[PDB]
């Protein structure tokens, strides 16, 4: 059997322009959560979300390409050029067809969408920029990736809302071990804070509206909370099957030793309750990778800060761990990032790797006062520092959509 | 600012070259670099500059910097 | 090693709203495309496209769930429906876990946001919708669908562009063979003709403009082409594990035997040539299916009536099939139902295996003068008998994007 | 149509429900089926039927059919 295993890590996230940046951020509790100011906020009801701070990709994309790229775009080049640069690896024509890309996003490039229909309800459609289509569709990210290194293998785009993230992981660790590709470059991008987003997600009563206190916010399990709050970035992996990553000496950082995906097959309006389907998730990924719960010693939540998506996911976690629910370390970076939705998988996996690697595992700050019946081990606060953790897992749960789980083994 | 240097401009922008390199002979494609749809956002971009229309079959005769130049000399007018 | 065959059937199409009315259109040459009149396209260089016509869905979806959906998500809901009652499955709490869906689109919901949108720029935030961000969103068709039949099963949303439709077939194929379900529902849906959509790929250049005569204007493979013509529509199809689907005594349609997937590494603004990422995603596919090109007897051509792409096409079955290239029928049903973007592989897989049920190959259409170089048998004009065809091969390609191949065997 | 034909029909076509089952009693989420994003979104129609704004602490207090033709009707003056 084809193992699979991280050989490279790009990020670009509310608290890091880098992957080390933003790990050595979550680990300190900061928060990354501001008032937005690149749009006038008024009118709406949520003033703030996790933006991407200091941005500058002018060494990477020039300012002519720069305009045919939505910022979701521009973000998942950059945390692609950044893992391909941390993996080393050496594209030749003779390796090309075996590399490709799982590159997703949730909701894609809103701004450009936005522009170009300003400008087409104001004169016609000759108005629209003819870069327009791909500005804007999820795919263009590994599109343009696989373009600059020249990359021939398979390459796909999962699109499926806060779970793109693991799903564009999971299946490209498919790829691999099926055969189709020996390196695969994976994630996510989300640039989501624009009008249409905070608007539309505000529309839907999904997002908190604590104006008053941004960094306070995001508070998964604790009982103020009073929805998610938005975050912008983008995570990237470079996936490599073992043997290959072995030869060519290449840095690896973790395992990914199991993938599992499940459905809700109910609406978001309706009780998730005991997380029937994150628990199914979390069982197949168990399977996949033949452990048993007892030996995960981290959990990376989903933890959106929703009121009954955020209870439902702590009964999953009773459900899967049982005896060993009061034990395991369970958090959401989300209250400090805030919700990258189809960029969140990507950026938890890299956290849930870092995890393994300096055996630290980052707070659910914010959790002053505990939910009743949350009374699992969320880190609140202040990272906890633990010893001899050989797996991790890392969750996006829908809760009223699809759920993916995956499962990381040190070294 | 005379409408050559911001033709001239325009162009430089939109093709990601320095104005140095913007010169009157320099055809869009094979000096500057554009491909199809770089001439067509920069035809967009001349349409929105100088609040002119440009009828996308006189569009496809500017090919190179002194054709924008003169379209939009005779057609202030 | 798990086989995965087809068991179910369901399509909307410019040229029918079932299946078999699609497969008897298609075989008699008749066209879809007419003149665009659900809004003013006097400003636009496009007037026509691929429309679903008599389109009624109130006994499937009511009037306010339709609300709440793009006119993609019900395409696709209508055609996931009628796929899944072809299959005739009954889904229970035993199996509900092992049945999901792969269903993608390649630019999604456009009427809806430009709906919401327009609201947001006349009224503010406070004038969108709840329900914009389900109702635009790629991966609604299989939330939707997943709901209505109870699914719990993996569900995925590929969303890739042109090629959106074999990808989410073939790794719908892929999830079911790995093990982690027996029964998925695959396809894609897509309804672009809009007004972003026909000014957003008229900005392109990409539409053909032969408003004087939209039958005439999809001609694959003809000196006179310039440029594809939009469709809409949305293909389904039920895959099943083999021994699954024997002793239920299921219908079986064909056998998937064959994915092949690929990237081509340049931008749409370069030159195709000789379509050397359509080659190797047609070679994977081969090297997937264990066959030789040679046994391949009709090709679905991905032939959109583009100038270079149709070229580009022409090489790359050149390339695999070699010797064999003379021999071999390659039909392009663009010709007839349009474009239909993320949903056009879904529809062509149909095509493919119902071409091996009836041993009948659709024709392409409007093939008045092929161009120099496209001397293969592209089947113009008029539908062809064939005998003993037991494996057809279903394109999707990028020429500029990523590439899919499938295979399917008879019986 | 007077208002409360008007409320009752908004309130019908919103939540798919025959307007012999619009009785000014009726709860939205208890009779007609309604969840949490449909209330809001016939809150919405109702702004927009009558051109009139419904600041959203008011709007959760409209959960029946009676409180919506009391806010339309004493918000006309
Ligand atoms: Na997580
Ligand atoms: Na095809």
């Amino acid at each position: 059997k084809r193992r699979v295993v991280v050989t490279g890590l790009g990020m670009l996230s509310p608290v890091g322009n880098t992957v080390e940046s933003t790990w050595k951020a979550l680990l300190a509790g900061q928060s990354g959560i501001s008032l937005i100011d690149h749009f006038d906020t008024s009118a709406y009801a949520t003033k703030f979300a996790g933006l991407v701070k200091d941005f500058n990709c002018e060494d990477i994309i020039s300012r002519k390409e720069q305009r045919k790229m939505d910022a979701f775009i521009q973000y998942g080049i950059v945390a692609g050029v950044q893992a391909m640069q941390d993996s080393g690896l050496e594209i030749t024509e003779e390796n090309a067809t075996r590399i490709g890309a799982a590159i997703g996003s949730g909701i894609g490039g809103l701004g450009l969408i936005e522009e170009n229909h300003t400008s087409l309800m104001n004169g016609g459609p000759r108005k629209i920029s003819p870069f327009f289509v791909p500005s804007t569709i999820v795919n263009m990210v590994a599109g343009h990736l696989t373009i600059m290194y020249g990359l021939r293998g398979p390459s796909i785009s999962i699109a499926t809302a806060c779970t793109s993230g693991v799903h564009n992981i999971g299946h490209a660790a498919r790829i691999i071990a099926y055969g189709d590709a020996d390196v695969m470059v994976a994630g996510g991008a989300e640039k989501a804070s624009t009008p249409l987003g905070v608007g539309g997600f505000g529309a839907a009563r999904a997002l908190s509206t604590r104006n008053d206190n941004p960094q306070a916010a995001s508070r998964p399990w604790d009982k103020e909370r009073d929805g998610f709050v938005l975050g912008d970035g983008a995570g990237m992996l470079v996936l490599e099957e073992y043997e290959h990553a072995k030869k060519r000496g290449a840095k690896i950082y973790a395992e990914l030793v199991g993938f599992g995906m499940s459905s809700d097959a109910y609406h978001m309006t309706s009780p998730p309750e005991n997380g029937a389907g994150a628990a199914l998730a979390m069982a197949n990924a168990l399977r996949d990778a033949g452990i048993e719960a007892s030996q995960i010693g981290y959990v990376n939540a989903h933890g959106t800060s929703t009121p009954a998506g955020d209870k439902a996911e702590a009964q999953a976690v009773k459900t899967i761990f049982g005896e060993a629910a009061s034990r395991v370390l369970v958090s959401s970076t989300k209250s400090m990032t805030g919700h990258l939705l189809g960029a969140a998988g990507a950026v938890e996996s890299i956290y849930s790797i870092l995890a393994l690697r300096d055996q630290a595992v980052p707070p659910t700050i914010n959790l002053d006062n505990p939910d009743e019946g949350c009374d699992l081990d969320f880190v609140p606060h202040e990272a906890r520092q633990v010893s001899g953790m050989e797996y991790t897992l890392c969750n996006s749960f829908g809760f009223g959509g699809t759920n993916g789980s995956l499962i990381f083994k040190k070294i | 600012s005379t409408i050559e240097e911001r033709v001239k401009k325009i162009i430089g922008e939109q093709l990601g070259v320095k104005q140095e390199e913007v010169t009157n002979n320099a055809s869009f494609v094979e000096d500057l670099g554009a491909d199809s749809l770089d001439t067509v956002e920069l035809v967009m971009a001349l349409e929105e500059e100088f609040d002119t229309e440009i009828p996308d079959e006189e569009a496809e005769k500017i090919t190179t910097v002194q054709a924008a130049i003169d379209y939009i000399n005779g057609h202030q007018a």
